[PDB]
């Protein structure tokens, strides 16, 4: 006899193929590699 | 009275500056606090009221 329901539902209509593309942010390496190893410093008492 | 009479005051100066820079340098490395309780409790003699 009582029926529960729902309101305000939130979906994203595109109307055009093209809205399908995103973007990301990558890394890179090819000019900003990763390091490998530490600085190695070395310290002396003044 | 020399150099030769300044030897000992020599040697505490470079003990002194030794003692030094042997902890300016080192490391400081912090150790984790432990063993912390309540067991500190006192004793004694009650009153125990006559009556």
């Amino acid at each position: 006899y009582v029926a529960v329901r729902i309101s305000r539902f939130q979906l994203e209509v595109l109307r055009d193929l093209h809205d399908l593309v995103r973007s990301r942010t990558y890394l890179d390496v090819s000019k900003s590699p990763l390091a490998t190893t530490p600085i190695r410093v070395v310290e002396y008492v003044r | 009275m020399a150099s030769t009479t300044r030897l000992v005051n020599d040697r505490k100066q470079l003990e002194q500056q030794v003692k030094d820079d042997a902890r300016i340098l080192a490391d400081a490395r912090g150790l984790n606090i432990t063993t912390v309780a309540n067991d500190s409790a006192t004793g004694g003699q009650a009153i125990r009221n006559v009556g």
